[PDB]
DNA sequence: CATCCGTGAGTCCAGG
DNA sequence: TATAATGGGAGCTGTCACGGATG
């Protein structure tokens, strides 16, 4: 009892709860009756209705089955590649793409000048430029100097200003 | 950042040394989770210790914006800083 | 004529006439193999000409050694017989389209035998899905075409070795026993003059100390070696005596923090070398080890184990030969050569094909289910126990999955060209598991041994650091039951020549004595001369009379493989180049159409056929109906057979195998003709290239270092062009933000783009593709993180919403183009058979019409390679007289130094061959041609030859149908006896001051071309870990710097190019991104920071308990871009 | 000890120089290529840069 | 011999304590990165599964001592503990090497630096590079000894953020994004701007 | 001067 | 998680040349 428990505890290197690993058990215990019955390897759809009538499960369950390979592992012929010398890093960042972004600041910093600093204040406010945050209309009109939440008509005095660099295409290019 | 450093030194790593590194002592063998696949708590990839999976993204997700920068959430106790720090946050086991 | 035997185009032969035997199956060292595994009919009957008796199929004899199973009481009893196949699960296109393997399923009869209860349950069990091997020799796993290699490796048996010593000087004799599995067992002589034992490497003690352990007495030691002095030496020296003191010494040496009882180290003497668990000689095992003692020789095969017996009559086999003696028999066996063994002669070294590598991985899995037995016999209880209860099958397919789909023998078919494929399947490796490693293996297995001959050829292997590694069967090999190689010599009874064949092993050959295939023989069968040439032990040759000749060669090209007789004039080329000769021709790529060579060697013809990518006609009959698509047969019977022909279709190396009709409908036809050839094949002849007209010439540098110079003609005329497919994947999966859906409709894109798609998302078929364009489109939703407060902005002012779906699509990889020739779609909606996760699955083939061009590397069968170098236009070339311009101009320069004027010899028969030739019978038949086959004295335009390796034309012949050259139209000879002719520059129109060498000469396309070969890379995907960019064309990487080349750039002193190339070209994070702002800004390259790699260095040592720390100048460690905290 | 680590024996030169506390100038050839700073040759050396 | 070590432990105040440690680092995750691949399946890297060797014994160390087992089973768990941290930290070392599945041994920390394919001399000592390439060479008379035929396509990749520069430059592309494309999609005007 | 263990054994590309 | 059960199991095989610790 503390062996089984414990060898579907720890052999796993991604963990499965005891009940899933009971259930792997089982799917390889029906596969085997069904085996020597049919003469063949059973269909998804033949194991599912046997065991949990839910063939969907089945194949996820023989997913969480799979054993995973190691990136230090090579291949045969020759002993100089590894597996992880052919994964790309998703997650570094390409060069074009973030220097474009940056490009895209300076058409931004050529809005906020056209714009007056009643104009390109509200801008920075609610979309959060410096801020990183985009706060609340109700709190952006009461924490500027300005009231009668004029900032939200100085908004409106705003998005037609906007369509002048907009008719300069400068930012037209910068979307598609 | 500057380039011109005159010396690099090198000694035995003193037991209080592995300590002073550490952001953290693993404490399960487990690696991630088989459903959220998400870093477990306290585990050989816990975001309490070697940091967040995603930039500025909380575990628990109480943070996820740029907006929290160097905050430790309470529920899960993960600085707020890129994943760029997974690749220079050092752990350590106490071997009993 | 040379081969009169299928239906093939006649191909006249200057020859000695070659009736021993035609060509065996060359398939057959895959073929019969595998029919000994399952025990095929054709087995067994094969097994009835050959005279064995009672044989015992691969899978009868595991269930044999295996059976019964019985636990430690012998209660229970468990046990198999009688295995049987069901017809294949799915044919073999099937299998190839649906990624699946070819197989036809396993049963066996099983029966629970019990000894208490006495009761037996008898049942049949399902064993598993069985991978079978085509009619081409190959096996099928998941839709690849796949092949298994014969391993060479080393016998097992008891070996001799004689090495000198360094200090003594003195002969030192050395003994090895080697099991099939099992501990080891050398015997040694020490400069002492006593002998020693090592078991499984352990320390050296006197032998006479396990021959008092065996039970022999004292004084039968000195009866039995009592004959010299060095044992005499020996038994005196003896430490202890006493049976009781010796298995308590060697228990003591062997198995050292263990209770030594006078029951256990009697015990395990027995079952380290006695038993049938521990210990196994194969049937080799077995059969080489009586060879080399000589005792129940005559006997059959029955003991798997070695004996008492067997270990006294080794160490006299050692004394023997240590102290000179050369002869011994065995008391009870007869009379043994006695000399020391060579590792490497092909009597004891072992080529195990393909059905004994399938068996021992199904014997490993078979154990496993053993140790699952015996574990399911003790748990259950005795009367609820069937078959059914005890046997898991899991591990036997896990362990015949694995092989297939691991080993270093289950090999993706070289499918280049047909031949190509075919000498895949007779390559003889080393290599392998059970076999060597490529650093094991020093100089001695590598070179080639005196008993290759007729066996294993000489000039075929690789260049690599592989060579002599690998090596291909020769032509009329074959593989005796016992995995040995045996060749066809014919009997010569009293100095006549008998047409009676028997095939000879290596070590068997050796008691004899062979007489080379080529000394002249009587029209009745005598010798001419007494004294004639003749092969003898150890690679000598001597002259010997005529009464002691025992064997002659079947033929001249008896020691050769397939693609080495292909080769023309081989034995005017030097080993090296006629080496790459060969290895280049399974190399050549199939052309739009292909032409039969001009020269050849007649082995053309049957490796086409045999190769299996041709299609021959079964039965009898004629062509009742014949399309493009396929060709129907009205056999004589009345029955049809069609053969679909396959067209336009992916070879394992994108190159295009696609078969033509060659009969016209209503022709009769016979069986066994090429009725339809395929790619490289010419009236079903290996076409492995084209007849080119060519010039030996400096020509202007553009030739020069062997590149080679084409006239447009080779382009305009599509002579040089070749099919290329390609085939690209991609799968729609169920992700955590939804599922992946492949659809036409794809964020910011315009409909010009998707213009060439259907509704779906796919690209219509028949379509023109580039690199870039669209293929498949993907569409995946993407992670709802906070999008940028700046795009957010960007998507008020223009009011356009984002959408939750990033553009995933199957775009064309750079380089490749071509027209869409084919989708296959499968989904998981129209129950097509997904793995988990996946829901629609596209595949796009696209086509690539490759016309020749610059740096495509062409190559003649003469280890002549060379890429091309400069495709003048059609005028530009030097021309003959008649107007008609060279084809190929190579260098002269690069011929004489590579010792392979075979080149030049094919380029001399070639234009004899084109022009045709008449032989002068005037005033009789001239003394030159007097040699020469009737049927060549006359020779039309155009006509098809054979020059038989180590036969064929002679120099004389040559120059002798150089002066019969027929005149063109014109009625003007072309080329003069010299075979040379003049030119005109067609640039300057002034004719070349000096005869050049013309002629036509066979050429062909090797798979190096430009289109694949060249790659570039600015930025692109970087490593996970060194952060440093990816490698290969495949991944878009980038070059490698190496230690070498950064000495290159130290040694210049060029710092920054260098520094530059190893940090903000490479692996610093932050540098590659702010060089590409520079640049595409077009200011001032910034100056690099860190390497990230190094980075990765500093925590790869600290993790190690490595304290390090980088200081600056006054002595405080400094961060590196990270803190420390606890 | 860095360019003797990454000439040969690295397991053997490592062990040594963390029990020597051996600091590194990282003045020399191979010991700069590793960390990326300008080679102190040809146009590295201060007389030219 | 004997002086020469302990000579240097008495120099610096480099205490030989540390030769034996009672607590072990443990590397960065992206170091010992973990996974997912386009067949679904994860590939992880060994040092996991040695990490996972040590805890799995050292915790179970833990619970042993807590419950007071003989010293017999505890004894032969600190036994397993050395190994588990010594496979970790150089494997194959001392005794056979862990297997992982195909009988394969497993890289350890220290198998990360060693000889050829090591973090020293496979990438340190010699780098990928960007803005680089390959092709098949070919003779060419006509140059002069300071000129090479450099492929069309091969420098459109190699200049590529340089010809975008132009491009945008010279208002064939409206930006950087655009100027991209045109050079993906091979537009006849790069031609002229790479020349 | 001879044994036993540990460490070396060209580079770049390619592919499965 | 109460019948009684009590010490493992594959080995791996064809290098080569050298220095340092031991003889
Ligand atoms: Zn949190």
């Amino acid at each position: 009892q503390a062996i089984t428990r414990a060898m579907a505890d720890q052999a796993r290197t991604i963990r499965i709860p005891v009940h899933m690993v009971e259930v792997i058990n089982k799917l390889g215990r029906i596969q085997r009756e069904l085996l020597q019955d049919l003469g063949r390897e059973p269909t998804p759809e033949e194991l599912a209705k046997e065991m949990d009538i839910t063939p969907e499960k089945v194949l996820e369950i023989q997913q969480y089955a799979r054993e995973p390979i190691s990136l230090d592992q090579t291949i045969g012929d020759e002993g100089d590649s590894q597996l992880g010398d052919f994964i790309e890093d998703s997650e570094a960042v390409v060069a074009v793409d973030a220097v474009s972004f940056t490009l895209l600041q300076d058409q931004l910093q050529s809005v906020l000048d056209t714009l007056s600093e009643r104009e390109a204040g509200v801008v920075r406010l609610r979309f959060g430029l410096t801020d990183g945050q985009p706060r609340t209309l109700d709190e952006i009109g009461q924490v500027y100097g300005v009231t009668r939440e004029r900032i939200r008509q100085i908004e409106s005095k705003t998005m037609s200003k906007l369509r002048h660099p907009s008719r300069s295409q400068v930012l037209r290019d910068y979307l598609d | 950042d500057v380039n011109f450093f005159d010396e690099l030194r090198i000694g035995l790593a003193t037991a209080e040394d592995i300590r002073q590194w550490s952001y953290g002592e693993v404490k399960k063998p487990e690696t991630i989770n088989y459903r959220t696949l998400k870093p477990e708590k306290d585990g050989l990839f816990c975001e309490k210790i070697f940091g967040p999976t995603r930039d500025w993204e909380c575990y628990c997700g109480k943070y996820k914006r740029v907006r929290f920068k160097g905050i430790i959430c309470e529920r899960c106790g993960v600085e707020v800083t890129r994943a760029k720090v997974r690749r220079e946050r050092m752990g350590h086991i106490e071997l009993a | 004529s040379n081969n009169s035997v299928p239906g093939a185009p006649n191909r006249v032969s200057f020859a000695k006439l070659r009736e021993p035997l035609e060509v065996p199956g060359l398939l057959d060292v895959q073929t019969d193999s595998f029919e000994w595994l399952i025990g095929s009919p054709r087995w067994r009957e094969s097994a009835a000409e050959r005279g064995d008796v009672n044989p015992v199929g691969g899978l009868e004899e595991v269930l044999y050694e295996l059976s019964p199973i019985e636990d430690f009481s012998g209660s229970m009893s468990l046990s198999f017989s009688d295995p049987r196949f069901d017809d294949v699960k799915a044919p073999v296109d099937e299998c190839k389209d649906k990624d699946m393997t070819y197989a036809a399923p396993l049963f066996v009869t099983a029966e629970f035998i019990n000894n208490n209860t006495g009761e037996i349950k008898s049942q049949t069990v399902f064993m598993g899905d069985f991978p079978m091997m085509t009619e081409k020799g190959t096996f099928i796993i998941n839709g690849t075409e796949r092949v298994v290699v014969s391993q060479l490796v080393r016998s097992p048996g008891v070996y001799f070795d004689e090495t000198i010593d360094k200090s003594t000087d003195k002969t030192l004799h050395s003994v090895k026993v080697i099991p099939s599995r099992g501990a080891w067992l050398e015997f040694d002589v020490d400069k002492r003059d006593t002998v020693g034992v090592r078991i499984d490497r352990k320390r050296r003690q006197p032998v006479t100390v396990l021959l008092k352990a065996l039970g022999w007495t004292s004084e039968q030691i000195v009866e039995r070696f009592g004959f010299s002095e060095i044992m005499r030496s020996t038994l005196e020296k003896d430490n202890t005596v006493g049976t009781d003191e010796a298995l308590l010494d060697i228990y003591r040496k062997l198995r050292p923090g263990e209770p030594p009882t006078k029951e256990s180290a009697q015990t395990l003497l027995e079952n380290l070398f006695f038993k049938e668990k521990r210990y196994d000689l194969a049937r080799v095992g077995r059969y080489k080890v009586n060879k080399k003692l000589g005792l129940h020789v005559g006997e059959p095969i029955t003991s798997s184990t070695l004996t008492e017996e067997d270990v006294v009559a080794t160490i006299e086999y050692l004394v023997r030969l240590h102290e000179g003696q050369t002869t011994m028999t065995v008391p009870g066996g007869v009379e043994v050569p006695v000399e020391t063994d060579d590792i490497d002669h092909f009597g004891n070294r072992r080529l195990r094909t393909v059905g004994e590598l399938i068996q021992n991985q199904i014997r490993v899995g078979m154990s496993r289910m053993e140790r699952v037995v015996r574990e399911r016999m003790t748990t259950q209880d005795v009367e609820a126990i069937t078959p059914q209860t005890l046997i898991n099958i899991r591990p036997v397919v896990a362990a015949i999955k694995e092989f297939f789909g691991t080993s270093q023998l289950s090999q993706f078919m070289d499918q280049n060209n047909p031949l190509s494929g075919l000498t895949h399947k007779r390559r003889l490796s080393a290599l392998g598991p059970g076999g060597l490693s490529r650093e094991r293996a020093g100089l001695e297995v590598r070179d080639v041994h005196p008993s290759h001959y007729g066996r294993m050829c000489p000039i075929e292997t690789p260049e690599g650091p592989n060579i002599g590694l690998i090596g291909s069967l020769s032509v009329y090999a074959r593989v005796n039951p016992f995995g040995f190689i045996e060749t066809p010599y014919r009997k010569v009874v009293d100095g006549v020549v008998s047409d009676e064949i028997v095939y000879l092993t290596a070590d068997e050959e050796d008691r004899h004595v062979v007489a080379q295939a080529n000394s002249p023989i009587d029209a009745d069968g005598r010798f001419v001369e007494p004294r004639v040439l003749v092969r003898r032990k150890a690679g000598e040759v001597e002259y010997v009379p005529s009464s002691e000749v025992d064997y002659m060669d079947v033929s001249p090209r008896q020691m050769v493989s397939v693609a080495t007789a292909m080769i023309p004039f081989l034995e005017h080329d030097d080993a090296n180049r006629a080496l790459m000769g060969a290895n280049m021709q399974r190399q050549a790529v199939p052309l739009v159409r292909s032409e039969a060579p001009l020269v050849g060697t007649g082995m053309e013809l049957r490796a086409a056929i045999d190769a299996g990518d041709v299609v021959v006609a079964e039965e009898s009959g004629v062509i009742e109906e014949v399309s493009a698509d396929y060709i129907t047969v009205m056999h004589d019977n009345g029955t049809r057979r069609t053969y679909r022909m396959r067209k336009f279709a992916r070879s394992n190396h994108g190159t295009c195998a696609n078969q033509c009709p060659i009969v016209d409908a209503g022709d009769r036809v016979e069986a066994g003709q090429v009725i339809a050839d395929g790619p490289c094949t010419d009236d079903g002849e290996m076409a492995l290239g084209k007849n080119l007209l060519v010039a030996i010439m400096p020509w202007e540098g553009h030739n020069y270092e062997d590149a080679i110079i084409l006239s447009n003609r080779l382009v305009e005329e599509d002579v040089l062009t070749s099919i290329h497919i390609e085939e690209h994947e991609i799968d729609a999966r169920d992700t955590k933000l939804g599922a992946e859906e492949i659809t036409r409709d794809i964020p910011n894109i315009s409909d010009e783009v998707l213009a060439d798609l259907d509704e779906r998302g796919i690209v219509r078929i028949g379509a023109e593709v580039r690199d870039g364009d669209i293929l498949v489109g993907k569409v995946t939703p993407k992670g709802e993180t906070e999008l940028t407060p700046e795009e957010r902005l960007l998507r008020a002012i223009f009011g356009e919403k984002a959408r939750e779906v990033r553009d995933t699509s199957l775009k064309v990889p750079h380089g490749e183009s071509g027209k869409v020739i084919g989708i296959r779609v499968f989904s998981r909606e129209d129950e097509d058979e997904l793995p988990a996760g996946v829901n629609e699955l596209v595949r796009v083939y696209v086509a690539q019409k490759r016309k020749i061009s610059d740096g495509d590397k062409l190559a003649g069968r003469h280890g002549n390679k060379g890429v091309i170098g400069k495709i003048l236009p059609v005028e530009d070339m030097p021309f003959l007289a008649d107007g008609t311009p060279v084809d190929i101009i190579l260098n002269t320069h690069g011929v004489p130094r590579r010792m392979n004027i075979g080149q030049i010899l094919e380029t001399h028969l070639g234009w004899c061959a084109h022009s045709g030739w008449k032989v002068d019978a005037a005033k009789g038949v001239p003394d030159w041609a007097a040699r020469l086959p009737d049927e060549l004295l006359e020779a039309q335009p155009n006509a098809i030859v054979s020059t038989p390796v180590f036969d064929g034309a002679q120099e004389a012949e040559l120059q002798g149908l150089l002066s019969c050259t027929l005149p063109n139209r014109d009625g003007d000879v072309l080329v003069d006896a010299d075979g040379k002719a003049m030119l005109f520059d067609g640039r300057s129109g002034e004719p070349f001051p000096y005869p050049v060498t013309v002629g036509y000469m066979y050429i062909m396309k090797l798979h190096h071309l430009v289109d694949d070969k060249i790659h570039a890379r600015s930025t692109g995907p970087y490593s996970m870990i060194t952060q440093q960019p990816l490698g290969g064309k495949a991944q878009f990487g980038g070059q490698r710097f190496g230690e070498m080349e950064c000495w290159a750039m130290q040694a210049y002193g060029a710092a920054y190019t260098l520094q530059e190339l190893l940090t903000i070209k490479s692996d610093d994070t932050v540098g590659r991104v702010k060089v590409y702002e520079a640049i595409v800004k077009g200011e001032n390259i910034p100056e690099p920071g860190i390497p990230e790699s190094f980075k990765v260095l500093l925590k790869e040592l600290q993790s190690l308990c490595l304290n390090v720390e980088v200081l600056s100048s006054d002595g405080a460690a400094i961060e590196l871009r990270e803190g420390e905290d606890e | 000890w860095l360019s003797a680590a990454s000439f040969q024996e690295t397991t053997r030169v490592l062990t040594d120089a963390a029990i020597n506390c051996r600091s590194d100038k990282l003045n020399g050839l191979k010991e700069n290529v590793i960390i990326g700073k300008l080679i102190p040759a040809g146009t590295g050396i201060n007389r030219y840069r | 011999k004997r002086l020469k070590v302990v000579a240097a432990f008495q120099q610096s105040g480099n205490s030989p304590m540390g030769m034996v440690l009672d607590a072990v680092p443990v590397i960065p995750p992206e170091l010992r990165p973990m996974v997912q691949l386009d067949g679904g399946r994860f590939a992880t890297s060994d040092l996991n599964d040695l990490y996972r060797r040590v805890i799995n014994r050292n915790n179970r160390l833990k619970r042993l001592i807590d419950l007071g087992a003989p010293e017999i089973i505890v004894n032969n768990e600190k036994r397993m503990l050395q190994e588990s941290v010594d496979a970790l930290f150089d494997n194959g070392r001392r005794g056979r090497p862990v297997t992982g599945p195909g009988n394969r041994p497993l890289k350890s920390l220290s198998d990360l630096l060693k000889g050829k394919q090591g973090r020293f001399r496979q990438n340190l000592l010699g780098k990928r590079v960007d803005y680089s390439g390959r092709s098949v060479i070919v003779v060419g008379p006509q140059l002069k000894l300071h000129q090479c035929g450099l492929p069309k396509l091969m420098a459109l990749e190699l200049f590529k953020p340089f010809v975008m520069k132009r491009l945008v430059d010279l208002n064939h592309a409206q930006n950087i994004k655009s100027a991209k494309r045109m050079v993906e999609r091979q537009r006849p005007q790069v031609w002229d701007v790479l020349e």
